[PDB]
């Protein structure tokens, strides 16, 4: 039932405006992650979180397929 | 760039193709490992079995060389490596399609990295984790798939890693047939290639300079036929590292840097070759994937940039 | 804090407004009407941010919207918003 943690990965994202205080996360659709943020002065405003590509593999057909850090699908780019 | 959803309730960690390319199997960390078909009538994507396989989150899964049958490994945070064998009497999309075969329990950390061997050493595995150790399992009986017994064990680190301190592995062997056995190694900031001496033991053969940072994936480039090999490395700086490994202890072999490259301004998480070593593509924290080609020289030069 | 009044920008009855808030970051414009006393007459229109330490302002009466922005590293970024 007790679960050792250990930390995985640490990804890291620059705010779109610098000097913030404070911020909050912002549940979407698809399990995707936005970023609510308050600033030193008390201005809010949202800062999207970018969907980095976490797997690029090849094929022997040359085609490519792409895994993201943060939702489910996969995406594939065939040669035809 | 049609796109298709896994079906999985949770990340998705490592995505593998097969031998033919027809199969990719999607390890995730909802515990969960989904193969995927291709049609050929509907030319689209389905599932072909989804099953529970592991006690934790899974972020290695490596299909096996078809010559050996339909072998899946599967590496994961719960200190296990789980083999499976496709069942060919049994029925679509029911979890019992892939019968669980062996679980390798002799490693003391949750590992990172699964890689089967090429299609000339045998029936060989390797596994590395967060303690230091690599641990090779080899499938010396034909006649049953469930003896895999510890061969080679070498210590990559002094110690293990820190509880709070993340860090990485990754593995790649080398896919030459006409050549001694040689394994890529990555642990943290250190890129180690080994090679099988003569005494059946693995020795520390050459180190990758550079590095300064944590290493996200190593890639060895297919050996095609050239009197070189290449290993690309995705490092968490910019750099994309490609090394030129000349070999001529069996065989000294020397270490040179091909390129470095800093066109992603973020972590490089997958470098990956193409069948015959022509194609990059490496995947960085700038949200693009940029394909390498080598025209006119040998330093390899940038092309399509697909976001 | 600088509450800065223009005039000889708005067509209509309206007063532009200029605002810089009290930590010194960032410059706000304003069209504030004078004949609603609720506070939705103080439309917030634009908003330009990271100006590092604010330590002076002025407007350009001549063409609309010249605005310049002082520091105190030294530079008087001077720039448009209407």
């Amino acid at each position: 039932n007790i679960e050792n943690l250990f930390v995985s990965s640490v990804h890291d994202t620059n705010t779109m405006y610098d000097r913030v205080a404070t911020f909050d996360y912002i549940p979407r659709s698809n399990n995707g992650t936005s970023l609510i943020c308050m600033r030193q002065s008390g201005t809010i405003y949202r800062m999207p979180i970018s969907e980095v590509c976490s797997k690029a593999i090849l094929n022997n057909r040359n085609s490519l397929l792409l895994s993201n850090f943060e939702n489910t699908e996969i995406d594939e780019i065939r040669v035809n | 760039m049609q796109p298709f959803d896994s079906g999985h309730d949770d990340l998705v960690h490592d995505v593998v193709y097969d031998f033919y390319g027809r199969h990719v199997a999607t390890c995730s960390s909802d515990q969960h490992i989904k193969v995927f078909k291709l049609d050929k009538d509907t030319s689209n994507w389905e599932l072909s079995d989804s099953w529970r396989a592991h006690d934790s989150s899974i972020v290695a899964i490596d299909w096996a060389s078809p010559e050996y049958g339909r072998i899946i490994a599967s590496a994961s945070y719960d200190k296990t490596v789980k083999l499976w064998e496709e069942d060919p009497d049994q029925e679509e999309c029911s979890g019992r399609r892939w019968n669980k075969l062996c679980t390798l329990n002799d490693s003391k950390g949750s590992l990172y990295s699964v890689k089967f061997a090429p299609a000339h050493l045998g029936l060989k595995l390797a596994c590395l984790g967060n303690d230091g150790i690599l641990r090779l399992y080899d499938a010396l009986e034909p006649s049953d798939l469930r003896s895999w017994t510890l061969t080679s064990e070498m210590k990559v680190l002094s110690i293990p890693p820190a509880n709070h301190l993340q860090s990485d592995f990754c593995l790649s062997w080398c896919p030459s047939r006409f050549s001694p056995e040689k394994l890529a190694v990555s642990a943290l900031e250190q890129a180690i290639i080994y090679q099988r001496g003569k005494d059946g033991k693995l020795h520390v053969a050459a180190k990758l300079p550079g590095h300064k940072s944590l290493i996200r994936s190593i890639s060895w480039a297919p050996s095609i036929g050239r009197w070189y090999q290449l290993i690309a490395t995705g490092c968490k700086d910019g750099r994309i590292r490609i090394f030129k490994i000349t070999e001529k202890l069996q065989s000294n072999l020397q270490v040179e840097l091909l390129s470095e490259h800093d066109d992603h301004n973020g972590e490089v998480w997958s470098v990956s070759w193409n069948l015959t070593g022509t194609i990059l593509s490496s995947a960085g924290d700038d949200g693009k994937v940029r394909l390498w080609k080598a025209t006119y020289s040998n330093e390899f030069k940038c092309m399509s940039v697909i976001t | 804090g600088l509450i800065k009044k223009v005039t000889h920008w708005s067509y209509d009855n309206l007063i532009d407004y200029l605002s810089v808030n009290p930590t010194r970051d960032e410059v706000t414009h304003y069209k504030v009407d004078p004949e609603n006393e609720s506070d939705e007459s103080i439309i917030k229109l634009h908003t330009v941010k990271d100006f590092g330490s604010i330590t002076c302002l002025d407007y350009s009466e001549s063409e609309i919207g010249m605005i310049g922005v002082g520091e105190k590293n030294g530079y008087l970024r001077i720039f448009n918003i209407s």
